[PDB]
C-alpha cells in the first residue's frame, strides 16, 4: 500500500499556530519561489490554502537557487518527540560479512505524509513583486521540521520490520537517510535480496537507487573510511605553519581526537593547555615547547598508517591501558594480538587531589562504559598494576571501589602507592603535636609543633590561610622528624586531604607534603578533637594562636 | 474496567534515558516484550510518545529467569499520590515469607491517558538500529499505582485464607507480599503453598519462589567501649574524640577526666593508668549507651534516612534515621556475597538488606547514602540487583572519618 501512516503530532499545549510574515524579497527571487513552488504543488508535496487559515512562517532562499523555510517558532509550537540517538556506529563492534550494500533513500522527508490536522499550522504565504499580486498560500514531512526526523526513521522502521522477518539472513542497520545492508550468503543472492529490498521500499514510494550501482567497497563513512576487512578514520593533515593561533589549536585537537581512536598515542594535553583562555577563535596565541614536542611526537604516529579489524563475538575482548603521564592513559581493544579493534586514550577528570590507582580505576569504567556500548559485554583488562598494589589499596579505601576481572601487564610504566600510613602509631617514633593558626583580618599567621622529647618550632607565616597553616604545620612536623614519626593534628581538613592518599595535587604544598611522605620510612597520622585540652595539642594550639 | 490516573498538577511525564545494556539483558527483554505483546500487555509506541522510562533485566537470588524489571522512579514521583496501614506483628513474627505477586497486576488494564507515562524503550547496541519503544496497557510491574488499584482484588482474593489463618500476618509492598507467623518452618512452607495455590486458584512465573526472613533474629548494633587493662594514650585520644562524637548523641556522656589524663605533651605509644574518677567517667558513659537515646521515634511523615560505612574485611556498618542524629535502627553485615573481591556486590547486597528490613519495620524504603562515586555504582549497581523495587540514593564523596565511631 503506497499510502504511509501518519504519525499524530500535537501543537505544545496552551501554545497557538506560528504566523509570521514573509519578509519583502528581490523579484527575481519570488520568480523561482513560486517556479519550484508550483513544482511542489505538482508533485504534491504541498497544497494552496483557502484565506481562512491564519498562519503563516518566512520562506526565504550552482545555475538557480534553492527554497527554505524557518520553522523555528512552529518548531517551538510544535510538541516534543523520541529523539534519534545521536551516536553514531562505531565501526569496531561492525561484523564482518561477505558484502555490504548501501542503499540510500531519495527525499525521505518528502515521500513521508504529515498528520492531517497539523498542516495547517505550515502555511508559508508566498510574496509577490511590487505587492501587485495576492499573496499566495505542506502536505508532506517539511524539511527543517522539528518532528521530521523522528517520524521519517519511525515511519521507516514499520516498513523494514516487514523485510527483516521475512528475510532473517541479511542484516540492515538504521540510519539517517540511510540504510546499510549486509548478508553472508553468495554474491548473486545479496544482490538479490536488495533488489528485493528496493522494491519493498517503493512499493511505500521510497526510491533506493540500484540503477545507478551503489558505492561498491570501499565506503567512506561520515566518520571513517571503511574497507571489507578493515576500517580506518579519514587521512590527517599538519599546517606546520610557523605561528598558530586560536582556531588552530581546536581544529588540531579535533583532528587529533579523531585519530585517536585507530592511532594509539595521540597527545593533546599540551595543546589544550596552550589555549586555557580561547578567548576568541581569530586570536592567535604562541605554541609552546611542550605542546610542539606532543605534536611532533604525534606526527611520528600519524606517518605509520594503522587499521582496525571488525568485531567476532567468537573471539574474547581485550582491553589493555598503559600510563602515558601527566594524567594521560592510552588503552587498546583487541581480540587477536598484534590487531586492534580500536584504540582510545583517557584524561584525569578535573580535581585538586589526585593519585595513579584512581586515575586507573576510572579509565576501567570509562572503557567498560564504551564496550557495553559498541560490543555488549565488559572485556578482560590487561592492567599495569601488580595485583597486591590494587588489592592494599581497594581493600583499605574508605569507599567501596571494585575493578573487572584484570590481569597484569608488565609494561612500564607501572601503578603503583606512593606512600603508606600506619594504622597504629609507631612506637618508638618522636610525636608531633602541630596545629596552625591565622588572622582573618590580617593573611599573616604562623605554624608550629610540639614532640614528646622537649622539641618545638612556630614558624611565622604572611598571605597564608587557616587551612593552609593546618597543612604548613604537618609540612614541618615531617622536615624536623626522623624516618618514623607519629603526628597528632585537629585539623579534619589537612586529614581529608590525607587520608584521600594522593600522589600529586594542585597546591605546591600538598606536593612538598607528599615528597616528605615517599621519603619517610614509617608514619601514623592520629586525630584529636580541637580545644578540648587534649595532650599537647593544647599546648601546641596556644603557641601558634594568633 | 479501569481507574481513573493523572500526574500531580504541574508535573509532565517523566523522561529518562534507558542506559545501555548488556547484549545478554537486551536478548531478554525482547523475547519477555515480544511475547507480552503478543499478551497484549504491552504495545508499539510512535514518536508522539517523548516520554520514556529506564528498563532492565534482572535475575532473583538463585533464580535462572530473567525478570523485567522498569525504573519508575521517576513516574512514581510524578504520579499522583492515592487518596495501607503497616503491621508491627511482622518484626515480631519468627518467620516472614517473600512472593512475587507482580504477575495478577497485568490481569487489570490501566487508563489510556496514563498509558503514555509508561513508555520505555529497549536499546541497540552500537547505535546501529532504532531501539524498540514500549508502552504498557496494563498495571506495569514496579508502579505505584499498580498494588493500589489492584489492592481490592488482593483483599478479595485473600480473604479466605485470611480467615482461615487471623493470627498469619500479610503486608503487601509493590510487586511482592510478605506473609508472617511464629509457626514452625515445615508448617509456615505448607501455608505458603497453600497461599500460592490460593493466588494460583484465583488467576505465576516468579510465585513458586519463597524468600524466608526471621525478624525475630534481627537486631540492633550497640555503640560499645572496648574494655582494656593497658590504656595508651593514643587509645585515650581515639576514646575521647569517639566520646565527644557521641555527645551529639547523648548529651550526658562527659569526657572531662578523660582528658586530664591526656594532659601534658606525650607519646602515643606510652601507656597511661586510667585514674579511679576516669574510670568511673567511662563507667557512667559506658552505662549511657546501654540505654536508649531519649525522644527517639518513627514519625510517619518523615522520610527514612540510610548510611553505609565500609568498615573492611567484609563488614560494613548502617544508621537508618529520620533526624541527623535520632538513630532509629543502626547495625553492621558481614560476608553479604564477595566480602573480599568486590565491594560494590556487598554495596548492593547491603543496600537490599537495608531496605527489606526497612519495609518489614516501617512499611517504606530509605533514601541511601552510598559511599562510593557516582560513576562506580552506576556502571555496575545493576548487575547485582535482586530485587524487584529500587530505592533512592545519593552519594557520599567525602570522607567520613567517623566510621571508626560506628564499629
Ligand atoms: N559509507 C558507509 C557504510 C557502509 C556500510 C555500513 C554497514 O554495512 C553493514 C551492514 C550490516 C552488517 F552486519 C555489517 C556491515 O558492515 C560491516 C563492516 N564491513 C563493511 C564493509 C565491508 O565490506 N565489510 C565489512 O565487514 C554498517 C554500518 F553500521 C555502517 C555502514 C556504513
Ligand atoms: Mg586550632
Amino acid at each position: 500500500i503506497s499510502p504511509i501512516e501518519t504519525v499524530p503530532v500535537k501543537l505544545k499545549p496552551g501554545m497557538d499556530g506560528p504566523k509570521v510574515k514573509q519578509w519583502p524579497l528581490t523579484e527575481e527571487k519570488i520568480k523561482a519561489l513560486v517556479e519550484i513552488c508550483t513544482e511542489m504543488e505538482k508533485e504534491g508535496k504541498i497544497s494552496k490554502i483557502g484565506p481562512e487559515n491564519p498562519y503563516n512562517t518566512p520562506v526565504f532562499a550552482s545555475t538557480k537557487w534553492r527554497k527554505l523555510v524557518d520553522f523555528r517558532e512552529l518548531n517551538k509550537r510544535t510538541q516534543d518527540f523520541w529523539e534519534v540517538q545521536l551516536g553514531i556506529p562505531h565501526p569496531a563492534g561492525l561484523k564482518k560479512k561477505k558484502s555490504a550494500t548501501v542503499l540510500d533513500v531519495g527525499d525521505a522527508y518528502f515521500s513521508v505524509p504529515l498528520d492531517e490536522d497539523f498542516r495547517k499550522y505550515t502555511a508559508f504565504t508566498i510574496p509577490s513583486i511590487n505587492n501587485e499580486t495576492p499573496g499566495i498560500r505542506y502536505n508532506v514531512l517539511p524539511q527543517g521540521w522539528k518532528g521530521s526526523p523522528a517520524i521519517f526513521q519511525s515511519s521507516m522502521t514499520k516498513i523494514l520490520e516487514p523485510f527483516a522477518a521475512q528475510n532473517p539472513d541479511i542484516v540492515i542497520c538504521q540510519y539517517m537517510d540511510d540504510l546499510y545492508v549486509g548478508s553472508d550468503l553468495e554474491i548473486g543472492q545479496h544482490r538479490t535480496k536488495i533488489e528485493e529490498l528496493r522494491q519493498h521500499l517503493l512499493r511505500w514510494g521510497l526510491t533506493t537507487p540500484d540503477k545507478k550501482h551503489q558505492k561498491e567497497p570501499p565506503f567512506l563513512w561520515m566518520g571513517y573510511e571503511l574497507h571489507p576487512d578493515k576500517w580506518t578514520v579519514q587521512p590527517i593533515v599538519l599546517p606546520e605553519k610557523d605561528s598558530w593561533t586560536v582556531n588552530d589549536i581546536q581544529k588540531l585537537v579535533g583532528k587529533l581526537n579523531w585519530a585517536s581512536q585507530i592511532y594509539p598515542g595521540i597527545k593533546v594535553r599540551q595543546l589544550s593547555k596552550l589555549l586555557r583562555g580561547t578567548k576568541a577563535l581569530t586570536e592567535v596565541i604562541p605554541l609552546t615547547e611542550e605542546a610542539e614536542l606532543e605534536l611532533a611526537e604525534n606526527r611520528e604516529i600519524l606517518k605509520e598508517p594503522v587499521h582496525g579489524v571488525y568485531y567476532d563475538p567468537s573471539k574474547d575482548l581485550i582491553a589493555e591501558i598503559q600510563k602515558q603521564g601527566q594524567g594521560q592513559w592510552t588503552y587498546q581493544i583487541y581480540q587477536e594480538p598484534f590487531k586492534n579493534l580500536k584504540t582510545g586514550k583517557y584524561a584525569r577528570m578535573r580535581g585538586a587531589h589526585t593519585n595513579d590507582v584512581k586515575q586507573l580505576t576510572e579509565a576501567v569504567q570509562k572503557i567498560t562504559t564504551e564496550s557495553i556500548v559498541i560490543w555488549g559485554k565488559t572485556p578482560k583488562f590487561k592492567l599495569p598494576i601488580q595485583k597486591e598494589t590494587w588489592e592494599t589499596w581497594w581493600t583499605e579505601y574508605w569507599q567501596a571501589t571494585w575493578i573487572p576481572e584484570w590481569e597484569f601487564v608488565n609494561t612500564p610504566p607501572l601503578v603503583k602507592l606512593w606512600y603508606q600510613l600506619e594504622k597504629e602509631p609507631i612506637v618508638g617514633a618522636e610525636t608531633f603535636y602541630v596545629d596552625g593558626a591565622a588572622n582573618r583580618e590580617t593573611k599573616l599567621g604562623k605554624a608550629g609543633y610540639v614532640t614528646n622529647k622537649g622539641r618545638q618550632k612556630v614558624v611565622p607565616l604572611t598571605n597564608t590561610t587557616n587551612q593552609k597553616t593546618e597543612l604548613q604545620a604537618i609540612y614541618l612536623a615531617l622536615q624536623d622528624s626522623g624516618l618514623e614519626v607519629n603526628i597528632v593534628t585537629d585539623s579534619q581538613y589537612a586529614l581529608g586531604i590525607i587520608q584521600a592518599q594522593p600522589d600529586k595535587s594542585e597546591s605546591e604544598l600538598v606536593n612538598q607534603i607528599i615528597e616528605q611522605l615517599i621519603k619517610k620510612e614509617k608514619v601514623y597520622l592520629a586525630w584529636v578533637p580541637a580545644h578540648k585540652g587534649i595532650g599537647g595539642n593544647e599546648q601546641v594550639d596556644k603557641l601558634v594562636s594568633a | 474496567e479501569t481507574v481513573p490516573v493523572k500526574l500531580k498538577p504541574g508535573m509532565d511525564g517523566p523522561k529518562v534515558k534507558q542506559w545501555p545494556l548488556t547484549e545478554e539483558k537486551i536478548k531478554a527483554l525482547v523475547e519477555i516484550c515480544t511475547e507480552m505483546e503478543k499478551e497484549g500487555k504491552i504495545s508499539k509506541i510512535g514518536p508522539e510518545n517523548p516520554y520514556n522510562t529506564p528498563v532492565f533485566a534482572i535475575k532473583k537470588k538463585d533464580s535462572t529467569k530473567w525478570r523485567k524489571l522498569v525504573d519508575f522512579r521517576e513516574l512514581n514521583k510524578r504520579t499522583q499520590d492515592f487518596w495501607i496501614p503497616h503491621p508491627a506483628g511482622l518484626k515480631k513474627k519468627k518467620s516472614v515469607t517473600v512472593l512475587d505477586v507482580g504477575d495478577a497486576y497485568f490481569s487489570v488494564p490501566l487508563d489510556e491517558d496514563f498509558r503514555k507515562y509508561t513508555a520505555f524503550t529497549i536499546p541497540s547496541i552500537n547505535n546501529e538500529t532504532p531501539g524498540i519503544r514500549y508502552q504498557y496497557n496494563v498495571l506495569p510491574q514496579g508502579w505505584k499505582g499498580s498494588p493500589a488499584i489492584f489492592q481490592s482484588s488482593m483483599t478479595k482474593i485473600l480473604e479466605p485464607f485470611k480467615k482461615q489463618n487471623p493470627d498469619i500476618v500479610i503486608y503487601q509492598y509493590m510487586d511482592d507480599l510478605y506473609v508472617g507467623s511464629d509457626l514452625e518452618i515445615g508448617q509456615h512452607r505448607t501455608k505458603i503453598e497453600e497461599l500460592r495455590q490460593h493466588l494460583l486458584r484465583w488467576g505465576p512465573p516468579f510465585l513458586w519462589m519463597g524468600y524466608e526472613l526471621h525478624p525475630d533474629k534481627w537486631t540492633v548494633q550497640p555503640i560499645v567501649l572496648p574494655e582494656k587493662d593497658s590504656w595508651t594514650v593514643n587509645d585515650i585520644q581515639k576514646l575521647v574524640g569517639k566520646l565527644n562524637w557521641a555527645s551529639q548523641i547523648y548529651p550526658g556522656i562527659k569526657v572531662r577526666q578523660l582528658s586530664k589524663l591526656l594532659r601534658g605533651t606525650k607519646a602515643l605509644t606510652e601507656v597511661i593508668p586510667l585514674t579511679e574518677e576516669a574510670e568511673l567517667e567511662l563507667a557512667e558513659n559506658r552505662e549511657i549507651l546501654k540505654e536508649p537515646v531519649h525522644g527517639v521515634y518513627y514519625d510517619p511523615s518523615k522520610d527514612l534516612i540510610a548510611e553505609i560505612q565500609k568498615q573492611g574485611q567484609g563488614q560494613w556498618t548502617y544508621q537508618i534515621y529520620q533526624e541527623p542524629f535520632k538513630n532509629l535502627k543502626t547495625g553492621k553485615y558481614a560476608r553479604m556475597r564477595g566480602a573480599h573481591t568486590n565491594d560494590v556486590k556487598q554495596l548492593t547486597e547491603a543496600v537490599q538488606k537495608i531496605t527489606t528490613e526497612s519495609i518489614v519495620i516501617w512499611g517504606k524504603t530509605p533514601k541511601f547514602k552510598l559511599p562510593i562515586q557516582k560513576e562506580t555504582w552506576e556502571t555496575w549497581w545493576t548487575e547485582y540487583w535482586q530485587a524487584t523495587w529500587i530505592p533512592e540514593w545519593e552519594f557520599v564523596n567525602t570522607p567520613p572519618l567517623v566510621k571508626l565511631w560506628y564499629q
